[PDB]
């Protein structure tokens, strides 16, 4: 039942969940009662089980359910028993770029946004590797400012990652990949919502920069260090005896 | 995350303290001078300091342990350089060690739950199989590419070699001369035979260990252990086993000849207060048998005995037996059995037996062969278990002749030899002996000959330097005296409390005297004076000419009883830590031997 | 237990109720009744030990019941045993 609920709640990755666990139960039951249905490794035995249980209740969905040789076999058997940017004009899918975005373990909402961007504005293109590259980079720089604000060892590792995920030794093209999308995507309300959420504004806060730029000297350029820093740095030399 | 836990752990290293003194910090600082690369730990000490590691090390230990190892190595690396900057390249992982006392759970109450967790327990040991080795770091070259690489392994003493770096599969040779390894062994266990069902044979279990948690143990040593109920490989099934992560032994169960010899310093001063008292001898006589009555003269020999005597060697090899040999002789009652029960307690590393050998006990070396490879090994011996010790016997009467012979040889040279088919032995006994008698129907032997107990009329008056008729003839009041001496033992503890207040005064308890004995047994360098020479040559010729007549009257004398008091006198002076001797105790010498000649008459 | 133990000399009723296998005789029943309970051991501060537990030895002609009540006691005790010598024995009365 644990494994049943596991594989059944593996579909997302009201009446649905209930009726589907009941379905898989009595389905597996019917399939194992008689002596007719054998040599079926339990390795895989809760999948077109789940697909036909989708087919049964009320509404069914061909996509995102089967997601192979024996998949067809067992189906019939049960059903009877009952570089990257020089490349010109490439093509992509939903899950291709879900992969290239989920490699950073970023959320799926940002990915859906880049997907919407694409399927509306993937029309007039030369190469979508550039656009989606720049997109997910300017997702990373905006959401990952904290860890980077304290760890400048990150910005080399990250750019190195996407330099070789798309197979180049030259990188200034990637720099352009970022600034051009930033020129493009600059002013949409959803981009706006993300900037108020994760608070980069060029990577710097609002309540600081406005005094940086309106015309002030109270502007806190933190050359000096904060108090808790020293409060914890002192422990390193406390035990200096050893 | 994991580094949060690493810091929660590493703060416990140098930021823990109790009784206002750092504990583990300087423990490591010492261990590294020892060049030990390990430690000791309690886990009781971690519960109050922090609860962020306990509840997760419990149920996911292996997930957490090598972290601690690496944290430890991290602390090491700073302190290594800092101490090199202080005074005066290759620093591997340090085995961690720990222990606990929270509880003990038996093998019987296990199940297939709480598996891979950590459990506490009791049991008894068998195995000492072999030092089986494993790897830790081993270099690899390809045979075609000549493409060097390297591998290191961590805990499991998961993966194998690389299947491909054309060279094909298996392209790799393992180099040894620049490779590294470690040792383990396969250690068994089985429960308390006293806490078992009436019926069935017992159940045992294997386990494994590593570098410095090795070779701690030898069988029979009851031990408690804590470990991880791990697994390796009917229908479909895997073998249950355990991984050690904590061992604790009784400090020294069955008496180890490889004992302690470097005593502490605080004890020397009271030792030498007791060296310099004049009451030494009299205290020891007041205290060796505090719940025991009379026979002062008998208790006055044991102290001559336990301290041994003149280990004297000469350039041929004809040593003299550094110790002395003794024989009680007498009836029921008269404490002949109780002292012998006692003496093992006061004893550091000596042994007790009955006669004929005891159950599964060779009274001498009962050699046999190996369960594996069918090879020869010297097994046992009640006369060699106790090398450098006393031996206690009761029922000397019913020997076997083969059993009697070698023991009959020990008490004059203390070296057994066995030369059966293939093995040729000279195994050193080097022991002292306490006997005990069975007079036939008791008392009428004084009316009769010296002997007329058993058919060794020879060895009695020959191989013995202390032989005593041990009885009083039912004096109507000695009975009451000994009875009221002893009745208070059983309740009221007045006989015990008297020893309490007299140890508060001038007496000594069991172990202080034990250590005194051990120390002087191995320390002293005695000798006797030329001046004391003639004193007993005169006694000897006189006792000779004396009993010449009275034994020529148709009623023994040996060079050995001559040579015996030579060494008893040195013992009683030894008590005062005497590199020389005078008549002060030579008078007591014949004062005490005269009992033997009086018995010699009758 | 305490109610009856303290009330007027149980022990006649002990030997009345020890082992009704045979009508037999009261004296050796009494001896082994002492053998049942065990006494108390002590040591004078961990030396001069005393044995608290009790021993027995019976003998006589085989015509009377000698191998009965001991097996009864095996049935009646806690952590008793019926071992034997060679033949019809649980174990050989040693360790090995
Ligand atoms: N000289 C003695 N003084 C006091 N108690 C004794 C003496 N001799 C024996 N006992 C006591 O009587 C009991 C019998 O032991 P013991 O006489 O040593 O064995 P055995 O009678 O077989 O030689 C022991 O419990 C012991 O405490
Ligand atoms: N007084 C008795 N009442 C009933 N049966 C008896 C009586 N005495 C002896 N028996 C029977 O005779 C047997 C005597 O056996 P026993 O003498 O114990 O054999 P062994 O001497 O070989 O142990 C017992 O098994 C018992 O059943
Ligand atoms: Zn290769």
């Amino acid at each position: 039942q644990h494994c049943v609920a596991e594989v059944l709640r593996l579909d997302p990755q009201s009446g649905y969940l209930k009726k589907l666990t009941n379905a898989t139960s009595i389905l597996y039951n019917t399939s194992l009662n008689k002596v007719m249905l054998k040599q079926d490794e339990e390795v895989a035995r809760c999948h077109i089980c789940a697909y036909i249980a989708s087919q049964k209740m009320n509404e069914k969905h061909m996509p995102d359910l089967c997601y192979p040789k024996k998949a067809k076999h067992l189906m019939n058997l049960f059903r009877q028993s009952l570089s990257l940017l020089v490349k010109k004009y490439c093509k992509m899918t939903t899950e291709e770029i879900i992969r290239l975005c989920n490699d950073f373990e970023l959320p799926r909402e940002v990915a859906y946004k880049i997907v919407d961007e694409y399927n509306i504005n993937a029309s007039r293109l030369v190469c979508p590797w550039q656009l989606v590259c720049g997109l997910v980079l300017n997702c990373t720089f905006i959401v990952f400012n904290e860890r980077r604000r304290k760890d400048p060892r990150i910005d080399h590792f990250i750019v190195s990652k996407m330099c070789s995920l798309m197979l180049t030794s030259k990188v200034d093209d990637v720099i352009e990949c970022v600034k051009l999308v930033k020129e493009l995507i600059i002013g949409e309300k959803w981009f706006r919502d993300l900037q108020i959420r994760y608070d980069d504004f060029d990577g710097i806060r609002y309540d600081e920069i406005i005094f940086r730029k309106l015309g002030s000297m109270l502007q806190t350029t933190n050359i000096l260090v904060t108090d808790d820093q020293y409060n914890i740095w002192k422990k390193r030399i406390e035990m200096d005896l050893a | 995350d994991n580094t949060e836990i690493i810091k929660s752990f590493k703060n416990f290293i140098l930021e823990f303290r109790l009784d206002s003194q750092f504990i583990y910090r300087d423990q490591l600082r010492n261990n590294i001078l020892v060049k030990n690369y390990s430690l000791t730990v309690n886990m009781e000490h971690l519960i109050g300091y922090n609860e962020d590691i306990y509840k997760k090390l419990s149920d996911e230990p292996s997930d957490i342990i090598p972290l601690f190892e690496t944290a430890i190595t991290q602390v090491a690396k700073r302190i290594s350089i800092l101490s090199r900057a202080q005074s005066a390249n290759s620093l591997p992982t340090f085995q961690l060690i720990l222990n606990s006392n929270a509880n003990q759970i038996p093998l019987r109450d296990l199940d297939s739950e709480h598996v891979s967790k950590i459990v506490r327990l009791s049991g008894i040991i068998i195995s000492t199989s072999v030092l089986s080795s494993r790897a830790t770091y081993l270099s690899i070259m390809c045979r075609n590419c000549r493409h060097t690489t390297s591998i290191t392994i961590n805990n499991f003493n998961t993966v194998s070699l690389p299947r491909s770096c054309n060279c094909g599969p298996d392209p790799y040779i393992i180099i040894h001369e620049s490779s590294k390894f470690i040792d383990q062994q396969f250690l068994k266990l089985q429960e308390i035979p006293e806490l078992v069902p009436v019926g069935e044979m017992p159940r045992n279990l294997t386990m494994t260990c590593d570098r410095y948690l090795t070779n701690k143990v030898i069988p029979g040593t009851r031990v408690t252990i804590v470990g991880i109920y791990s697994i390796y490989n009917g229908v479909a099934i895997r073998t249950p086993y355990i991984k050690i992560l904590g061992i604790q032994s009784d400090v020294e169960t069955s008496s180890i000849w490889n004992s302690v010899t470097m005593f502490t310093e605080e004890e020397e001063e009271e030792f030498l207060q007791l060296s310099r008292n004049p009451k030494l001898y009299e205290i020891l006589t007041n205290s060796i048998a505090p719940s025991i009555f009379g026979n002062e003269d008998i208790k006055k020999a044991i102290v001559c005995l336990l301290m041994g005597g003149s280990k004297k060697i000469l350039p041929d090899g004809m040593r003299l037996r550094g110790d002395i040999n003794v024989l009680l002789l007498g009836d029921p009652g008269t404490a002949k059995s109780q002292l012998l029960k006692f003496v093992e307690k006061v004893s550091p590393i000596a042994v007790y037996t009955s006669g004929k050998g005891s159950s599964a006990a060779g009274l001498t070396a009962s050699v046999q062969r190996d369960p594996m490879t069918r090879e020869f090994y010297l097994e046992g011996g009640a006369m060699v278990l106790a090398d450098g010790g006393v031996v206690c016997i009761d029922e000397f009467d019913k020997m076997r002749d083969e059993d009697r012979v070698a023991i009959h040889e020990a008490m004059e040279q203390q070296t057994i030899s066995i030369a059966k088919a293939g093995i040729t032995t000279v195994l050193n006994s080097r022991t002292s002996v306490l006997a005990a008698a069975n007079p036939i129907y008791g008392r009428y032997d004084d009316l009769k000959s010296p002997g007329d107990n058993i058919d060794f009329q020879t060895t009695i008056l020959s191989r013995f330097d202390m032989i005593f008729i041990v009885k009083d003839d039912h004096n109507e009041e000695r009975d009451i005296s000994i009875a009221n001496h002893v009745i208070n033992i059983h309740t009221g503890n007045a006989n015990a409390m008297q020893n309490q207040q007299e140890e508060n005064g001038s007496e000594i308890s069991i172990e202080k005297m034990k250590r005194y004995i051990t120390y002087c047994r191995l320390k002293c360098a005695p000798r006797l004076s030329p001046q004391a020479a003639e004193k007993l040559s005169s006694n000897f010729v006189t006792i000779r000419k004396q009993l010449l007549i009275n034994e020529l009257e148709s009623t023994p004398i040996t060079i050995r009883q001559l040579e015996a008091i030579i060494r008893i006198t040195e013992s009683l002076a030894k008590l005062e830590l005497s590199p020389i001797a005078q008549e002060r105790h030579v008078d007591e010498a014949i004062r005490l031997f005269q009992a033997s000649t009086m018995d010699a008459a009758s | 237990f305490r109610k009856i133990s303290r009330d007027r000399g149980i022990i006649d009723k002990i030997i009345s109720s020890m082992a009704p296998s045979i009508y037999g005789h009261r004296d050796i029943k009494t001896a082994v009744a002492c053998s049942l309970f065990g006494g108390v051991p002590k040591n004078v501060n961990g030396k001069h030990s005393i044995r608290g537990d009790i021993n027995v030895l019976l003998l006589g002609d085989p015509g009377t019941a000698k191998s009965q009540i001991l097996k009864y006691v095996e049935k009646t005790a806690h952590r008793a045993v019926f071992a034997t010598g060679q033949g019809a024995s649980a174990v050989g009365l040693t360790a090995s």
